[PDB]
This record gives structure tokens, C-alpha cells and sequence, in this order.
């Protein structure tokens, strides 16, 4: 046959060199004798170079390889939500078959210029730090990134878990549809997530694609894109979607090993000249549609994994200059115990004030400030200070402490306003400092018990009326006194 | 028409093999008729045995060894005259804008020889730009490169769009716009800004063309979008003898781009993983940019400096073509100034009096020294006090703090979102007017004055209703 | 179809074509392509001969003809050549016609070995204040002007090309010094205004013009110091001196590892390939001063070299160090602050200048040199004490710091010199303003020009100072200081 079918000239090290094949299209996946499958990345004249998506202790030199006569593709649509699947979306789960409303390609082209809108609404993380400072819209690319074990995770976490007030729901076009993309990361630590998502019944609206540290490098390769394809579908149907690839620097490594296996041309840290393109593909594919189109969106927040830092690694520049902003996390800050470990100074969002709702931006207004000075100031916290920069240590400290947070554990934003309005006007300076914590615990007690009126006119209306900044100054300066 | 067959596909690599001699030239387009569209594959290298090495403009994924490809006898070309204003192109030339075929009058190759020595310009000469800060300070030459710095939150997109009003409006030239590595969501940004500013009237004269090679094509057509853009410029000036503005956002992004095919290609990477052929590269777009006889093309390029090192190889080479600097910089925008241009951090080669005059050179010389002083004496008057200065030094801080505020600017275009009508200041404007506050003829003027407003005749009129 | 003196391409790819047969080619030797465009026979195996393209890649095509030249790498040298502008090759740019050539050099031509040389002994006066009081450069030498970007490199080169013209009016052959200006990876717009100003003070008359571009193939970047070269020596062949100025060799060996990476050849520090230091010193090895035995013609080189951040540690600049007789180095730090030529004293040296340099700067500028070597030292450690007599060397050290300040487009007669520096050393300027020297220097330029114009007379046609001619100065001066 030949032009459908091949032969095994050689196979090692994941990678099988076929002869024959003369009809196959580059991408294209297909099926060896033994049942494992892989994917066509080199033609050349000679031979075809496949990629294993299995173990190759299953293939063998002279076996008989099949054309699928597809382009590696994937199930979509809501029938894959509660589920955790594999990269090509088989069901790990072991709840049964997936039901897909249709099926799509891992590779798809970007939004154009022309179908697309300025991104204008909240994506809300519940972060009192993010939500006020770094706020992210959606349509947004923004990045979780720092050194291992500083909280990254933790932060798409809490994102998704903050998603419930609105998924709960019967509006449609307020809801947040959530995918979480575990690429390299151990079987353990995924289940681990999705007991959790279960815990806090967030799995409902999640789906889970999880291409673990023992997996054929190309299908952790092959994750990210899928699950934008899975994400995709509800952007195309005027839903949206959060996709979380955690992490891009997981993946940079995984197309790396079949390129150096492939023996594609080296560069910088052996990484393939086309590996800046696998991230601007994958990442551009976040965007938020115009009216014509659905007006529907995905946002996504990638993770990558810095050394000691160094945000100048190849990997890292990659992203951070294909994204609209970072949230930045630093081991330093988290045991000083600010957790979020979030590093107000060197986070942004490019976004920024278009994604944020109007009630939190009159009172994040200045907070950007107060602690801007704060950082410029905070080497002066060891005697003999005048009155001005004393009293900007008085309000950076506190406003510090309120945006310590718990895990699992985030905020409405009619939660967040009164906390952060008590904060910048001055009424948390009285308070010392250790108290802090049990304030905001009882601040917003005190207010759902005796002033739930201007907590639901915050969450309706999402402004502030001069009306209300009164009402709130006063609610404030009431519960301050006791 | 000229035939071949696709041998090999390897990512954006793409190996075609024709018939002897009958070979496409380096650098020549070739094209396969897709599901979609076309892709375009550029010729790169002869291998031998009737086969050509090729990058690829888009993906190739799904594309069968055997597959026609066809030649089309030359570089990619792009439709070039005043049918590009207000329409957005990609790397190929096609309109990307939904708005159909841009019915233009000809197509001109990407690839083209720079003028010749002789062609050549022989003295250096200032493009007034009508902005106080720009022709004072640090003025662009026309013909010449500028390198633009800083990133949002300090104006960027509307200082390019007033450069782009003011050259039109005060010179007759119009802008290209290229997005190099553009970040898609920010081009549907620029482009609905330039609508709502009005260089774009999708009815009217359109001011600026627009395009884009954005971030997720492939590094083929990012290392090339460059040259795309470029090349509407250069018919501007051949072929209406204007004086171009020419946009690259972001020159950086251009370098990377190269970087990338280089390796893809084979070739053993130089110094700090760039390209071989890095410096080459660079004269090959750069050296386009000049004056001719007939007009010019200015290019004002967006830099990037990779970790800060004002030494890597990527900064280093670009330097090497650029004749002055205009920074913004978030440190001006918090005081208040707009634009957030940097008086002290914007350099030019040509604030020389040989190129200039000596009195324009003056004049920008002691507002540049004047501004330096005042800087140096912001520590003590801070800490210690206002009455801690000396005669001469007291009355040159009452002077820089004028001449601080004078420098701001209200803009045209801007006009939308201010509702404060724009100025466009003329260079004769405004060396007389602060060659006039510089001899202290308006300290009795109080500093409210002198916040956005154009010529001194603005100095004078703007005071005297902040008082009867 | 002739496979000795013709070749059919077999690949073109990397600036380099690969062709079958040629079979009677020569190492180095030219050849011509069906397009027109040149290169050179780089390496010859059995089966093909690699080619380096003097052009883009798109002129060359798997099949075409390629044609034998029977002519290693050369150029048209002679007399001819003065007034024109040429590239790597020797066409002419200029738009002036065709090249009037006495003859043709070949590009790599190796220098003169330890006999046919002489001590260097015969001033290239460069006109410039700072220069030629503190590092004086002979016929014959090679001095390297290294410095960060954008700080005056070139116009010290410039306004030393400019300067000849006092000599090149005259009828005195052995006295002319023609110019050569080696345009290396600059851009065209430069190089175009730069012969501007050549011509707009006449100079362009008595030098030539070779230059590669920024944009132009790679090799024809490499190749044009070796050609140039060629021209600058038919000067030193003849009994003549030519003065070869290199713009910048940094951007040279920038263009030569280029083919090297692309040739794969090895990369070793700062991904250079090994024979870097071959490339510029066989080139500068071609500057030299002639025995009397071969006519006593004189090649000067002035190299360029940029550094990157000041650095001085860096691989290229370091090997141009080590070939060069010294080198002026401009601090970055200075040339902002104002101060220019912008001269670092302590890293500066001529190696063999002095005993080229005239003799009357040579005794006006007593020690000058070790001097501001020290004032510079002791006033870094001056921001402890306001001490007695460390403060008046520090006057003395700022009096003939904005003495050195020079003009571009302003280069100075000796005799112009000898004077400015008799005033600073006997401490005639430590009475004055700081803010005033510069208005002293024509005032008393315009005093010595319509009064003692005999004294400046003399020390034009001596080269020296008799002890009488001493105390007429040491009057002269003293006088003007209080009108
Ligand atoms: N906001 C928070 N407050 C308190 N503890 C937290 C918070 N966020 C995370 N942690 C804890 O910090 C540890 C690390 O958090 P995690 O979200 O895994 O960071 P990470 O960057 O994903 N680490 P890794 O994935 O192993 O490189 C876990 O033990 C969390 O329980
Ligand atoms: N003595 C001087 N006084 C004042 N300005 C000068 C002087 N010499 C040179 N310049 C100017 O300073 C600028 C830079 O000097 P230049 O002679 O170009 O040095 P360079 O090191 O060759 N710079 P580049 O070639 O761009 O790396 C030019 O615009 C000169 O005209
Ligand atoms: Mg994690
Ligand atoms: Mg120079």
C-alpha cells in the first residue's frame, strides 16, 4: 500500500521514523500495530518522524503503521464539564463515556483584529490583592508567576473556587466556565485539586485535562491546546471561559524534548527557534469577541515557574511579553506572612481599570498609591520620622494586613469595597495592628447583620452614589467607635 | 505558470522541488491553495537537486508531501498608494479588515535596494513636528530613526496618533503603522482609537495605514510585516515625494523574529543566541529609511531593551541607526505632564547648531541646563527649605518650574477624550517663546499659565483670565 | 561547455554559492556570476569550490554559469583614485565615472617584513589640542581610537583628514599626507553627509573613500580595510605617506563572524571564531614607515573601535590593543560632561610618537602628559580637606583641563598650539575666570596674529625653540593677561 500505510525504519526514544505514509498530512496522527498512536511532525523526502503518544517499548522496527487520516482533534461542549480527561480527551474519571456536541481541532487560528471588543468586564478572583490591584478583565491573558511554592497555584485556585456566586445562577452571560490544565504535574497533587474543586462544589463548572509527569512528552505538549479548544467552545457560543495552563513551563519542556529528539535545530537553553510561537498561538487564543460574534470569551491565566526569580530566562520573557500583565509572587513576602505573596510592586494588568467594577476603582483608586509611597518609604520602618512619613507607615502596614487572605476563602466584591473603604480613609490607623484580622471578620459580620441595604446596593448597582460613600462612611466609623 | 511539489514539511519549514533552472529565486513568494486561504512560503535557501528550503507565513499544519505549489516570480508584494489609507494589511498584503480587496494602483515587491550613495541626502535637517517638547529638546531628523520609550500609562498611542495629525496637517505626509509582534487585542485597541480620534475616517481622508504582523503568526511572517509596511512608505516618497512617518511597534519584536527563522533555518547561533546575521538584518530594513531627493521616510520605532542591558546585542544594533530619542516616562505623567516626555532622558544628534542654528541651539542648551539644576536642588528642598538657595539659584527654580509646565501640550487629536481644543506649535513659535522667558521677561506671569497651552501669544492671554 | 574556466552552480544558501568544476581556479580568485554579481573562491575541494557572495543571495541560482576571473582578490590602486568614493570592490559610488587606476593591488598583500622598515620619526599632526600635546602619532604608526558610542571617535579622524590641508596646498611632496576613510557597516546617509564635509573645506581633493555599507553582503564589509589598504599603500610604495582611517574595525569583525558562523567554523569567545585576531592583525601589520632603501613612503593607521558600557576588557578591543602602537581612548563620562575632545589621559598612549612628535610641543608640554595623569587622581580624593597646596595644583589641573577643550572643524597650526600650552603650564591662566578661558584663546590668538606674528613665524619654519625665543614668549603673554 505505502501512501496510507508505512513501515518502522527505526524507533527510540519516542520518536518512530516510518517509511512510507506518502499521503500523510503533517499533524497528522496514526496507529501502530500494537494499538499505541502518535503524530506526524516530520516529513521529510526519506520517511515520516512520528512522535510516540506511548510508551515504545510497544513498537518495533518493520511493523505496519496507519494513516487515522486526522489532524489531532478533541471532544467539546458542556457534556465535558465535572470531568477530568486526558490530553485527546479520553475520561480518566471513571464515570463513562464523554458527550460531545461536537469535536475540534487542538490547532485553531486566533480571533482576527477585526472580531473583537476592548475588554471591559470583571473576571472577579475574589483576591481582595488582585481583584483591587491587579484586576483581571475578560478576554484578558494575565500570568500567575514566581518561584516554586510561593502560592501560583493557590491563585487560579481561589479564582475558580470564587466563581460559585455567579454559576449558581441562572443568567448565563455571568457565569464563568472554568478549565484547569495540570500539565507535568504528579497523578497525586491532580486528584488531590479535584477533591478539592469537589469539596467546595466547584467541579460542576470545571473541567480538569491532565497530562501528568509520566506521560509521552507530546501529549503534554498537545494539553494546553486542547483544552483551549474545549475552553473555545463557549467562547464561540457567547459563554466564557477561564482556562488555567498550570504550567507553561512544563510544557516549554515537553516540546523541547521532541524537538531535540526530532533533532530540529537548538537555540537558546536547546529550546527550538519555534518555541515563542507555541506560546503567542496558544495564548492569543484568549480573546474577547465583538457584538457581530457572540460576544463571548475566554481568559486565561497561565502559570510559569521562575529559577531564583530570574524573570530574563528564555521561557519566562517568552510569556511575560505574549500576556497583558503579571501577578507576582515571592517567597519573601509569604513567610513575612503576606499571602497572597503577591508583590504589588511588580505586578501589573495591562488592562487595568476597564476590567475592574466601578465601586472597587473609586476606593483602589488610591490604594495603588498609599502603598506605592509605602515601598518607597517602607526602608525607613528602623526612630526619629516626622510626621508625614510616619503616617504613611501607620496606613501601609494596615492596608498590608488587610490583603492577607486565607486560602479557600474569597471575597465578594460588596465584601471587598467596605474593607478597602475602611482601609484607605484612615479608620483601620486606631486599630493596632494584630487585630487587623479579627476586624474584617467582624466588620462584614456587623454589616450583614445591620446593614445588609448598602452591601446588596454595592453587589446590584456595583458603583458608589455619593448616597452610599456616605452611608458607608458612617456604617464604618460606627463599628470603628466599638 | 511555474509548478513544484512539496518534499518536506518540518514546523514553518517547508522543502519544494522543482524542475532545472526553473527554480523560484531567493526571496521570491511562492503560494498553495488552501481549504481557508493560501499559504505563502518565501524562499530562503537552494539546497541542490531542483529543491528550495522556504519559511512558511502561516501554519502548515495538514499540508501532504506532493502538494502543487506555485511560483508567483517575485518577493511578496503589497498594494501600495492612497488606497491603503484606513485599511488594515498583513504580512501578504491582503486586507485583514473585512472590507474587501484594496483596489489599489500597483503592487511593489518588500524586498527592495536602498537608495544608492549617490541617491543620497547630504545634509542633515529637523522634521518640525509641531510638539514643544520634540523640536525644543531632542528634535527628530527628518529622514532619520527615532527610537520611542515607555509603555502604557503614558500616552503612547496618542503621541503616535498626534504625529501622525500634525505631519499631515503641517506637512502633507501621511503614516504606515506597522505591528510588529502586535498584540492582537491591542490592535483591535489602536485601530477602534484611531476611529474615534479621527486619523481613521473609514468615510473621510484617512491620515495613517495600518499593518499588522501579530504575535501568533509564525516568526516568517513577523521577521517580514517590517518590510511590509515599510514599503507603503517608500512608494509615499517615490512616488508623491512626501515626507513618510513610518511606525514600528515593536523594533525589538523585529530582531526576535529574525532570531527565530535563523535557528529554525540551521544557522549556528551568534553571541548571546541571536542571529549571524543580526547586524545585516537590521541595515537591510534601516537603511531603507532615508531622505532622497524627493522626500522621506522618518520612522519612529518603539524599543524594547532586553533585562535592562543597554549592551545586548538586540538595543546595541539598533542604537547603531538611530538619531535621536523621545522618552516617556511615567515619572513626568505623575506630575501632570502631558506629553510625558522625559526633557532630560530625550537626546538628539542633531541639537547641533551646524544643523539648527546657533540661536535654537541656545536656547534648548540653558533650558536643558536650567532643568538639570532645579533636579539637583529638589533634595534640599525637601528636607531643608525654600529660603535655603541663593540669589541667582532662587529665581532659576521659579524659572524651571515655568518652563517645566510650558513644556506640556494639549493635542489634537486627544481633543475627544480633553474637550481642551489642540495646539500645533510652530519650531520659529516656540524657540522665540522660550528664548523670551529665558531672559526673564515673565516672572511677574504666574505658573498656572503656562499648563497646557501652545505659543507665548497663549502665555500672554491664557493669564490674564486667571486674573480679570 | 568548459568545466576549467566555468563552473554551473550546484547550491546557493548562507552567502555562500557552491559550484561544480572550475577546475583551473585559484585559491582567493575572483569570479563572475550569470547575474553579475561577484565572489571570491573561499575553499576548493574535489567535486565543487565554495563561494562567498559579494551580494544577496537572491542573484545567484542552482544551474547558472560561473565564470573564472583569473585574478585573486585586487582593486585599482594609483593617484587616480584621489577625490573619489568607491566601494569594497573599487567601483565607483561617487556617480563620477570610471576609475582612472595606475594599476592593481591585490587585497591581501603581506607586509613588510623587520628590514625594509624605519623607526618612526615624522609628525602626523592631527591639529587637535588634546592629541598632539599628549599623544602624538608618527607616519608610519598605528594608533587606536577606542571609545563607547556616540563620543567624538570620528571626529578626531575627521578633523585630523581635515587638517592636511595646510600641507597638501604646497608644493613639498614629501610632506603631503593623503587620506583614506574606510566606511565600515555605517550608514549610507553618514557617509554621504561626512564626504559633505570633506568637500565643503576642500579636503575631499587629496582622499579617498571606500565603504561597505551597513546593508551591503556581509564579505563586502570584511574586504574593504584590506582594499583600502591596497590603496594606502601605492602612497607608501612611491616614496609618498597616506593616512588610512578604519570606521570602525569593531563593526568589521562583527561582519566577519557572520560568514564564519555561516561558513560553521567553530564560535569561541563571544561566539567569534579563532582567526579574529588574525583578520585585524594582518591589516594593521600593512601600516608602516619604509627603510631608506624603498623610498621612505609612510602607511598611518587610525582604527575605530567601539566599546560597549566603557568596557576596555572586552574581547575584540583588547586584541586591537595588542596590535596597535597605542590608542587614544574617549571616556563616555567626559564627552556628556562637556569636556572634548574627550580624552582619558591615564588609559591614552602613543608607544612611539614622542620621538615623532615636533619638538617644540615637546618642551612647552613639559611632563604635561604625566601630570594630568595625577591631577585627575587627586581630585577624586579631593571630595577631607581644603588644603594649601594640593588646592592650587587643582586650579592649575582645571585651568588646563578647559584648556583642551577643542572645537570640531577647528584644527590648530602647531605654532597656534605652542602658545595655548607655554600660558597653562607657566601658570599664566590660574588669575582668570573658569567660565572665560575659552574667549582667552582667540583674544589671544588675534594679539599674537597682528602684534608678535615674528615669533609665530619662527617656530613654524625651526620645529624647535631657541632659549631666546623662550624669554619672547614668556613677555608676550604676561602683557595681554591683565588688558
Ligand atoms: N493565600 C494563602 N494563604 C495561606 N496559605 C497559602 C495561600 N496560598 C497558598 N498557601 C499554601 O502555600 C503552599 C504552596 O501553595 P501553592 O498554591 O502550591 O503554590 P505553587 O506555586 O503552586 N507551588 P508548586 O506548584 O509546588 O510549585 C501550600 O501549602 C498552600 O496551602
Ligand atoms: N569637539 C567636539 N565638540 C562638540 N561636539 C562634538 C565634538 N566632536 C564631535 N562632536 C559631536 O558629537 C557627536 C558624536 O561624535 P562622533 O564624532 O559621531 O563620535 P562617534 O564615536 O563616531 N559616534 P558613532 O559613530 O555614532 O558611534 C556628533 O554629532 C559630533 O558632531
Ligand atoms: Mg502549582
Ligand atoms: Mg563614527
Amino acid at each position: 500500500n505505502l501512501n496510507e500505510t508505512g513501515r518502522v525504519l527505526a524507533v527510540g526514544d519516542g520518536i518512530a521514523r516510518v517509511f512510507g505514509l506518502n499521503n500523510i498530512q503533517a499533524e497528522e496522527l496514526v496507529e501502530f500495530s500494537s494499538g499505541v498512536k502518535g503524530m506526524a511532525l516530520n516529513l521529510e523526502p526519506g520517511q515520516v518522524g512520528i512522535v510516540l503518544f506511548g510508551s515504545d517499548r510497544l513498537v518495533k522496527e518493520g511493523e505496519l503503521v496507519k494513516r487515522t487520516g486526522n489532524i489531532v482533534d478533541v471532544p467539546v461542549g458542556p457534556g465535558l464539564l465535572g470531568r477530568v480527561v486526558d490530553a485527546l480527551g479520553n475520561p480518566i474519571d471513571g464515570k463513562g463515556p464523554i458527550d460531545a456536541a461536537g469535536r475540534s481541532r487542538a490547532q485553531v487560528k486566533a480571533p482576527g483584529i477585526l472580531p473583537r471588543r476592548s475588554v471591559h468586564e470583571p473576571v472577579q478572583t475574589g483576591l481582595k490583592a488582585v481583584d483591587a490591584l491587579v484586576p483581571i478583565g475578560r478576554g484578558q491573558r494575565e500570568l500567575i508567576i514566581g518561584d516554586r511554592q510561593t502560592g501560583k497555584t493557590a491563585v487560579a485556585l481561589d479564582t475558580i473556587l470564587n466563581q460559585k456566586r455567579w454559576n449558581n445562577g441562572s443568567d448565563e452571560s455571568k457565569k464563568l466556565y472554568c478549565v484547569y490544565v495540570a500539565v507535568g504535574q504528579k497523578r497525586s497533587t491532580v486528584a488531590q485539586l479535584v477533591q478539592t474543586l469537589e469539596q467546595h462544589d466547584a467541579m460542576k463548572y470545571s473541567i480538569i485535562v491532565a497530562a501528568t509527569a509520566s506521560e509521552a512528552a507530546p501529549l503534554q505538549y498537545l494539553a494546553p491546546f486542547t483544552a483551549a479548544s474545549i475552553g473555545e467552545w463557549f467562547r464561540d457560543n457567547g459563554k466564557h471561559a477561564l482556562i488555567v495552563y498550570d504550567d507553561l513551563s512544563k510544557q516549554a519542556v515537553a516540546y523541547r524534548q521532541l524537538s531535540l529528539l526530532l533533532r530540529r535545530p537548538p537555540g537558546r537553553e536547546a529550546y527550538p527557534g519555534d518555541v515563542f510561537y507555541l506560546h503567542s498561538r496558544l495564548l492569543e487564543r484568549a480573546a474577547k469577541l465583538s457584538e457581530k460574534e457572540g460576544s463571548g470569551s475566554l481568559t486565561a491565566l497561565p502559570v510559569i515557574e521562575t529559577q531564583g526569580g530570574d524573570v530574563s530566562a528564555y521561557i519566562p520573557t517568552n510569556v511575560i511579553s505574549i500576556t497583558d500583565g503579571q501577578i507576582f509572587l515571592e517567597a519573601e513576602l509569604f513567610y513575612k506572612g503576606i499571602r497572597p505573596a503577591i508583590n504589588v510592586g511588580l505586578s501589573v494588568s495591562r488592562v487595568g481599570s476597564a476590567a475592574q467594577v466601578k465601586a472597587l476603582k473609586q476606593v483602589a483608586g488610591s490604594l495603588k498609591l498609599f502603598l506605592a509611597q509605602y515601598r518607597e518609604v517602607a526602608a525607613f520602618a528602623q526612630s526619629d520620622l516626622d510626621a508625614s512619613t510616619k503616617q504613611t507607615l501607620v496606613r501601609g502596614e494596615r492596608l498590608t494586613q488587610l490583603l492577607k487572605q486565607n486560602q479557600y476563602s474569597p471575597l465578594a466584591t460588596e465584601e471587598q469595597v467596605p474593607l478597602i473603604y475602611a482601609g484607605v480613609n484612615g479608620h483601620l490607623d486606631g486599630i493596632e495592628l494584630s487585630r487587623i484580622g479579627e476586624f474584617e471578620s467582624s466588620f462584614l459580620s456587623y454589616l450583614k447583620s445591620n446593614h445588609n441595604e448598602l452591601l446588596t446596593e454595592i453587589r446590584e448597582k456595583g458603583e458608589l452614589s455619593k448616597e452610599l460613600l456616605a452611608s458607608l462612611k458612617s456604617a464604618t466609623e460606627s463599628f470603628v467607635a466599638t | 505558470p511555474i509548478t513544484g511539489k512539496v518534499t518536506a514539511v518540518i514546523g514553518a519549514i517547508v522543502d519544494v522541488h522543482f524542475e532545472q533552472s526553473e527554480l523560484p529565486a531567493i526571496l521570491n513568494a511562492l503560494e498553495i491553495k488552501t481549504p481557508q486561504g493560501k499559504l505563502v512560503l518565501e524562499v530562503a535557501q537552494h539546497l541542490g537537486e531542483n529543491t528550495v528550503r522556504t519559511i512558511a507565513m502561516d501554519g502548515t499544519e495538514g499540508l501532504v508531501r506532493g502538494e502543487k505549489v506555485l511560483d508567483t516570480g517575485g518577493p511578496i508584494s503589497v498594494p501600495v498608494g492612497r488606497e491603503t489609507l484606513g485599511r488594515i494589511i498583513n504580512v501578504i498584503g491582503e486586507p485583514i479588515d473585512e472590507r474587501g480587496p484594496i483596489k489599489s494602483k500597483l503592487r511593489k515587491p518588500i524586498h527592495a535596494d536602498p537608495p544608492s550613495f549617490a541617491e543620497q541626502s547630504t545634509s542633515a535637517e529637523i522634521l518640525e513636528t509641531g510638539i514643544k517638547v520634540v523640536d525644543l529638546l531632542a528634535p527628530y531628523a527628518r529622514g532619520g530613526k527615532i527610537g520611542l520609550f515607555g509603555g502604557a500609562g503614558v500616552g503612547k498611542t496618542v503621541f503616535i496618533q498626534e504625529l501622525i495629525n500634525n505631519i499631515a496637517k503641517a506637512h502633507g505626509g501621511f503614516s504606515v503603522f506597522t505591528g510588529v509582534g502586535e498584540r492582537t487585542r491591542e490592535g483591535n485597541d489602536l485601530y477602534r482609537e484611531m476611529k474615534e480620534t479621527g486619523v481613521i475616517n473609514l468615510e473621510g481622508e484617512s491620515k495613517v495605514a495600518l499593518v499588522f504582523g501579530q504575535m501568533n503568526e509564525p516568526p516568517g511572517a513577523r521577521a517580514r510585516v517590517a518590510l511590509t509596511g515599510l514599503t507603503i512608505a517608500e512608494y509615499f516618497r517615490d512616488e508623491e515625494g512626501q515626507d513618510v512617518l513610518l511606525f514600528i511597534d515593536n523594533i525589538f519584536r523585529f530582531t526576535q523574529a529574525g532570531s527565530e527563522v535563523s535557528a529554525l533555518l540551521g544557522r549556528i547561533p551568534s553571541a548571546v543566541g541571536y542571529q549571524p546575521t543580526l547586524a545585516t538584518d537590521m541595515g537591510l530594513l534601516q537603511e531603507r529609511i532615508t531622505t532622497t531627493k524627493k522626500g522621506s521616510v522618518t520612522s519612529v520605532q518603539a524599543v524594547y531593551v532586553p533585562a535592562d542591558d543597554l549592551t545586548d546585542p538586540a538595543p546595541a544594533t539598533t542604537f547603531a541607526h538611530l538619531d535621536a530619542t523621545t522618552v516617556l516616562s511615567r515619572g513626568i505623567s505623575e506630575l501632570g505632564i502631558y506629553p510625558a516626555v522625559d526633557p532630560l532622558d530625550s537626546k538628539s544628534r542633531l541639537l547641533d547648531a551646524a544643523v539648527v542654528g546657533q540661536e535654537h541651539y541656545d536656547v534648548a542648551s540653558k533650558v536643558q541646563e536650567t532643568l538639570q539644576t532645579y533636579k539637583s536642588l529638589q533634595d534640599i528642598i525637601a528636607i531643608l527649605g525654600m529660603d535655603e538657595l541663593s540669589e541667582q539659584d532662587k529665581l532659576t527654580v521659579e524659572r524651571a518650574r515655568k518652563i517645566q509646565r510650558f513644556l506640556s501640550q494639549p493635542f489634537a487629536v486627544a481633543e475627544v477624550f480633553t474637550g481642551i481644543p489642540g495646539k500645533l506649535v510652530r519650531l520659529k513659535d516656540t524657540v522665540a517663546s522660550f528664548k523670551a522667558v529665558l531672559e526673564g521677561k515673565y516672572d511677574n506671569i504666574p505658573e498656572h499659565a503656562f499648563y497646557m497651552v501652545g505659543g507665548i501669544e497663549d502665555v500672554v492671554a491664557k493669564a490674564e483670565k486667571l486674573a480679570a
